[PDB]
């Protein structure tokens, strides 16, 4: 069942596409999640939104200027904060002659442009805007309420975490980036490219994260020596020629304006953007999360990093294994290959 | 906490 684990891409009706949760149970019971990176095009009819033509005011508080240093397809990236800016006047910065995307035939073209040209040329990244540009009516994927299980976290401590409980926006410009990691708490995301040019995304399996963090901790030593974690910090790029040539596996997929990405639990991915463009994003979480919560790796060396408590979870969805959890006992083995539990429907 | 999309 998808034994490649390579990226899966699907095209549901808009009857499949209204229960979010349900449709996410589908695509792993077709093996999807062993990718750690799905495309979902949703079907023409839908829209989030009417027009993107009174947003030019939306203030972005906090954008980044991406400070690459590195070389041999190994680099660290610095996210410096500059002053607050609206989408006005990011976009102009975005498609002036400085910053604008090069001229190109193949995505293979630009692919290796970026990884020349991410050193040079800092760019800014309009990133983690608290915001959504969906519609209040919006029943279907609305990233404000896909009512999966992850809600239990507000709805029963009143806990919210800006951005993997609600929403953010992000406006990229060329060669703005992502560095390899995983989720939050080795959560699931969902990336809606609102608008503009594409985002591209390369993935590695869950079954082969340990080997990427392994190959990581000998290319960066120092990072790793001071916190396990390190990846989390969400610094480091590392390229598919480098992935290639120590043997990790991986895949790549671009996504374009209108089109879905999930990202599944221990999935880690990477990616740049082409040129101006817009996405929305948050975390979720399905039963098979549960697991992956409370095995996950954290960062302990930086304050206020996002930890969750996972007692609510397991009392409610492992009622058996909770006194043998806290005990500290509970030697539960992830099997990445396994769909959620929720698609038992689309298996019988 | 917040999700980031990066430190320095
Ligand atoms: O869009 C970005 O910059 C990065 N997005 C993600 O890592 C995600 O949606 O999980
Ligand atoms: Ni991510
Ligand atoms: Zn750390």
């Amino acid at each position: 069942l998808n034994p490649s684990a390579r990226i899966m891409t699907f095209y549901p009706t808009m009857e499949e596409f209204r229960n979010f949760s349900r449709y996410i149970a589908y695509i792993e019971s077709q093996g999807a999640h062993r990718a750690g990176l799905a495309k979902v095009v949703p079907p023409k009819e839908w829209k989030p939104r009417a027009s993107y033509d009174d947003i030019d005011d939306l203030v972005i508080p906090a954008p980044i200027q991406q400070l690459v240093t590195g070389q041999s397809g190994l680099f660290t990236q610095y996210n410096i904060q500059k002053k607050a800016m609206t989408v006005r006047e990011f976009r102009k910065i975005a498609n002036s002659d400085k910053y604008c995307t090069p001229r190109y035939s193949e995505f293979e073209e630009l692919e290796r442009k970026y990884w020349k040209n991410l050193t040079f040329n800092p760019p800014i990244y309009g990133a983690d805007v608290n915001g959504t540009l969906y519609e209040k009516h919006v029943d279907e994927w609305n990233i404000g309420r896909l009512r999966t299980i992850l809600d239990l976290v507000e709805k029963e401590s009143g806990i919210t975490i800006e951005g993997v409980n609600t929403p953010y926006l992000y406006f990229g410009m060329w060669k703005t980036s992502f560095a390899w990691h995983t989720e939050d708490m080795d959560l699931y995301s969902i990336n809606y490219l609102h608008f503009g040019e594409p985002k591209s995304w390369y993935s590695v399996p869950p079954e082969h994260g340990k080997r990427l963090e392994r190959l990581a901790k000998g290319f960066f030593p120092g990072s790793a020596q001071s916190c396990e974690a390190f990846l989390r910090h969400k610094m480091t790029l590392i390229s598919p020629l480098m992935l290639k040539k120590y043997g990790i596996p991986f895949d790549k997929v671009t996504q374009e304006a209108g089109e879905f990405m999930i990202t599944f639990p221990y999935g880690y991915h990477a990616g740049f953007n082409h040129g101006f463009n817009c996405a929305e994003s948050t975390n979720f979480a399905t039963r098979r999360w549960i697991e992956y919560g409370k095995q996950a790796v954290l960062c302990s060396c930086r304050k206020d990093m996002v930890k969750i408590s996972m007692d609510v979870f397991v009392r409610k969805f492992q009622p058996e294994r909770y006194k043998l959890w806290k005990a500290g006992k509970d030697n539960t083995v992830i099997d990445h290959t396994l769909p959620t539990p929720e698609a038992a429907e689309f298996l019988k | 906490a917040r999700k980031s999309t990066g430190g320095k």
